[PDB]
């Protein structure tokens, strides 16, 4: 919601993405989350979590739906793969406008 | 996906079969061509029903005459809607494949309460109203009464249906329970009853094992119209409970009064009657001396002559005796009795109640009872089963026993003693199926080693094969742990039950595996006491409170409305990230009802080994008469009885979709060689000697180094 | 023992259930300590009713009902006759065509006069007592004994 409070006035042009390096596998919040999916697919921000020692459940259909992509760390040489990878710009798809 | 099977081809509608697959699709046919009935088991949940249909389908078009159709089984209706689903999207592949519809049918029956269209009975869900009502709008009088058009409410659903089903059949299609609920709305016919009809003519037929075992509703419908057709039970491991459940009856003290009860109301109605009508009805004695349905199995039920009761009195009378009886012998106060031949002889001397003429009771009771134009069985029901109990112990005793608790369980004193009818051996009842279908298949999942199961049930089987499931990747990483923290053992002995430093292993490794597992995690326990306990002692100390900081904690209660509610909840909470941990017990009817799938149920815990209390008398019966007869040791059939629940209980995170997902068993009993051996091949297989008794911090460890293995994409 | 007492003195249920019934020609519930009732005057009557008994007409029972009580000791007193074997009769009918005239005879000893069956009962005397009466009188205690081993 915060990232969303932010990214929400920024321009249509420019890619919003968000990189959540989950650790805590739990997640406690006030609001259902799945409704929130909604609002982050309407606003097209690429959500694309990385998990630590965990495959959330709630976060693989996160990044699926959103469009973004899942990933668990599988030793530290991979966690620096990962985030290499997701340095380089993402592909745009249909729903990215320019 | 058309398969090039040794005995024919065969059409399949998914891409890519796994070895197991073959194996089981060959060794089917093999039994399928020697026309034996065999038993054979196939780990996944999914996949199973599937080629099972593609092979019977396949084989059915090669030698139609050899098999005349499918009589596929399942536990429960929601299951069976799986099936026919799968059933559905079978054919649509085969109709694309083939470009033309061809003369195949396929359908499921279920309960009128499950499916029905009449306004008036549906509100009611009680199974037994909805059956006393649709006999009320379905009784011959009511169909006479329509036949002079009275002001009454008729179901005309059931009148239309005898006009135009009668008539006509449906040609073909395949029709779930909720789509054939439609089809009979717009067609003004039952869909039960035309389903019931179409069972004449239909080649993939689908229902529960109550709808096949039992002999007072099994037979009607599973009538010799199919001496030789292909009948399969599916995941029916709990088959010999089931199968002793279709016999067994059980007697109590407020089941007597209410017999009471209703058998004084039947005397007035009787009385009114007489005054009444009484020639028409009297008519009735004319047929019977010419010569709820009956428990008697085909070879069994005899139809000579009712005996000596041939009136409405005399039979109310010899109602009353036998009422009488079984109301003193269930007040007598004593030790737990068993005499299944010294009962019957006791009430003929006693009571002078002659077993020839008792053999009869429940039969002429379903003639009287519809001589008097009652409003509804339901009222009387209670009287239909005690009139089932009288005709089966007159029937036979040789493989059945009466037992008599004038003390209830978990009760120091009560006041509602209970008389049991349980039976000992399952082959007495499962014998019909056996004999008339040329071959049954029992394919079952989970399924504990097969060599019991020709002992338990007197069949010949002509293959026995466990089948493995191969995959590209490791789906199941089950593990034991036995050694705690402490290095103390961990079985969960009745003696060791009660020990603190057992049930903080426990406690412990629940924690750790809750911190460490995602979302959605079930334990299943023993006993409902035993879970309690456990739960008293974790709340007592701080273990509890911090499972339930690091996730949210759901219990199960006997009460099934508040099962079901923490169960929903449960659901809600694994798709959530809270995730969820629900104890169960193993014995509980959510654990056999419910299917855990990916995100559901990830990590299976097994809380000691399920065994069930070594006090209660019924077990008694029926595990030293297997002992007796067929040769099985006690402690070898109640280490199968437990291995083979364990197996049901935690066989569900492999449903389909190949989902990845560990099984824990804390407990060092596990780890013994005999009950590895008792576990299903295809998970002692994946199991190895390395995490077989892993401590708890490196099951732990093990569990979240395959957790990110399966984590990463194919 | 779960009945709530002896119609005058049900005191002696609440009492215990040590008592049992004691069945009489009235069918008519009873207790020991009303026995003694019976006994300390009248001696054989009922105390509501009054129906003379030859000695207390007095026998221990466990039956709450007493129809069932007077059902079963009448059906006990017909047993001795039409006792013969069902495979004495090769008729189909006749095997239970007799049971049923058996049981009309009970029904009817229970409520309706009894002179009629008394007298239909010494006809079937005159001719079952010689060969069917005494023979299944015999045979029963050979049957009883093999049957108990
Ligand atoms: S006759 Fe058919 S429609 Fe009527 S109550 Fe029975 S099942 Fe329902
Ligand atoms: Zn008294
Ligand atoms: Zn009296």
């Amino acid at each position: 919601s915060i990232a969303m409070q932010t990214l929400k006035h920024m321009p249509g042009h420019t890619s919003r993405e968000v990189l959540i390096i989950f650790s805590s596998l739990t997640t406690c919040d006030p609001s259902n989350i799945y409704d929130l999916i909604k609002t982050l697919k309407a606003a097209k921000i690429r959500v694309s979590v990385i998990g630590l020692s965990a495959e959330v459940r709630v976060c693989t259909v996160l990044a699926r739906e959103t469009g973004g992509t899942y990933h668990v760390i599988l030793d530290e040489s991979h966690y620096k793969e990962l985030l290499t990878h997701h340095v380089s710009p993402p592909p745009a798809s249909s729903s990215s406008e320019c | 996906m058309k398969l090039n099977v040794d005995g024919l081809l065969v059409y399949f509608p998914y891409d890519y079969i796994y070895p197991e697959q073959f194996s089981y699709m060959r060794e089917l046919k093999r039994t399928l061509d020697a026309k034996g009935h065999g038993v054979l088991e196939m780990p996944s949940g999914t996949g199973k029903t599937v080629s099972l249909l593609a092979l019977i389908m396949a084989y059915q078009r090669a030698y139609p005459l050899e098999v005349t159709k499918l009589i596929y089984c399942s536990r429960t209706v929601p299951e069976i809607e799986k099936v026919i689903e799968e059933l559905r999207k079978l054919l649509n592949f085969y109709e694309k494949q083939e470009g033309e519809k061809l003369p195949f049918l396929g359908l499921a029956l279920s309960s009128r309460k499950n499916l029905c269209i009449h306004p008036e009975v549906t509100p009611l869900r009680f199974g037994k109203d909805v059956d006393g009502k649709c006999h009320s709008l379905t009784a011959s009088y009511v169909r006479a009464q329509y036949q002079h058009d009275t002001s009454l409410p008729h179901c005309r659903f059931y009148e239309e249906f005898d006009a135009h089903g009668r008539e006509v059949p449906l040609p073909a299609g395949i029709y779930n329970l909720d789509d054939l609920k439609a089809l009979g709305r717009r067609q003004g016919w039952c869909p039960y009853f035309l389903a019931r009809y179409s069972i004449l003519h239909a080649n993939v037929v689908v229902y529960s094992y109550h709808y096949l075992l039992d002999p007072k509703i099994a037979d009607l419908v599973s009538k010799e119209l199919a001496r030789k057709a292909v009948v399969v039970f599916d995941e029916a491991h709990n088959i010999d409970n089931v199968c002793i459940d279709s016999m067994s009856v059980n007697l109590t003290r407020r089941t007597l009064d209410r017999c009471q009860g209703n058998l004084e109301t039947l005397q007035k109605t009787v009385l009114r009657i007489k005054e009444t009508d009484e020639q028409r009805l009297r008519d009735e004695y004319r047929r019977l001396v010419e010569g709820a349905n009956p428990v008697l199995p085909d070879e069994v039920l005899q139809e000579a002559v009712p005996g000596s009761i041939r009136t409405a009195e005399h039979f109310l009378g010899f109602l009353r005796r036998l009422l009488e009886y079984v109301k003193w012998r269930l007040r007598v106060q004593h030790v737990v009795q068993e005499s299944p031949p010294a009962f019957l002889s006791g009430l003929a001397q006693r009571v002078c109640i002659q077993r020839k003429p008792l053999r009869f009771c429940a039969e002429r009771l379903r003639s009287l009872l519809h001589t008097l134009e009652i409003t509804d069985l339901a009222d009387f029901s209670p009287l239909t089963l005690l009139a089932n109990f009288a005709t089966l112990v007159s029937t036979y005793a040789k493989g059945f026993t009466i037992i008599i608790e004038p003390f209830d369980d978990r009760t120091p004193t009560i006041a509602n003693p209970i008389l049991h009818f349980s039976c000992m051996d399952a082959s007495l009842a499962i014998k019909p199926v056996f004999e008339r279908f040329q071959s049954v298949i029992i394919t079952s999942g989970t399924l504990s080693p097969l060599d019991i199961y020709p002992k338990i049930l007197d069949f010949h089987p002509v293959t026995m094969a466990t089948f493995t499931m191969t995959l590209a990747r490791v789906c199941l990483c089950p593990m034991i742990i036995g050694r705690g923290n402490d290095q103390v053992a961990i079985s969960s002995k009745f003696e060791t039950r009660e020990d603190i430093a057992v049930i903080r292993n426990y406690g412990n490794l629940l924690l750790e595996m809750s911190a460490v597992v995602p979302d959605g995690i079930v334990a299943f326990f023993t006993s409902y006491q035993y879970m309690e306990s456990t739960v008293a002692s974790w709340y007592e100390q701080g273990i509890l409170e911090n499972i339930q900081r690091n996730k949210l904690l759901f219990i199960e209660t006997q009460d099934g409305a508040e099962t079901s509610v923490a169960l929903e909840k449960y659901q809600e909470a694994c798709e959530n990230g809270r995730g969820a941990i629900l104890l169960s017990v193993a014995r509980g009817k959510v654990s056999e009802g419910i299917d855990f799938v990916h995100h559901y149920g990830r990590a299976v815990i097994m809380f000691g080994v399920p065994y069930v209390y070594t006090q209660s008398r019924i077990l008694k019966a029926r595990l030293e008469y297997l002992r007796d007869q067929f040769q099985i040791r006690e402690n070898d059939f109640l280490t199968f009885d437990a291995m083979r629940h364990a197996a049901q209980c935690v066989g569900r995170a492999i449903r389909g979709k190949t989902d990845y997902g560990l099984m824990v068993f804390a407990d060092k009993r596990f780890a013994r060689g005999d009950k590895r051996g008792k576990l299903p091949r295809w998970i002692q297989e994946h199991l190895t000697d390395a995490n077989l008794n892993l401590t708890v911090d490196e099951g732990v460890q093990v569990a979240k180094y395959f957790l990110r293995q399966m984590a990463q994409p194919f | 023992m779960d009945d709530q007492g002896c119609p005058r003195c049900k005191t002696t249920k609440y009492r215990n259930p040590s008592l049992k019934l004691m069945v009489n020609v009235c069918g008519h519930t009873l207790c020991e300590s009303c026995v003694d009732l019976l006994f300390v005057r009248g001696a054989g009557n009922c105390p509501e009713c009054g129906t003379p008994l030859r000695k207390s007409n007095f026998r221990v029972q466990l039956f709450e009902d007493p129809t069932v009580d007077k059902e079963v000791e009448i059906r006990k007193k017909v047993l001795k006759i039409y006792n013969k074997r069902e495979e004495d009769f090769p008729s189909l009918r006749e095997y239970n065509d007799f049971l049923e005239e058996v049981e009309e005879i009970v029904f009817n000893l229970t409520n309706n006069v009894d002179l009629d069956n008394t007298k239909k009962k010494m006809e079937i005397y005159q001719k079952e007592n010689k060969d069917v009466i005494q023979k299944n009188k015999l045979k029963l205690t050979r049957e009883q004994e093999e049957l108990e081993e």
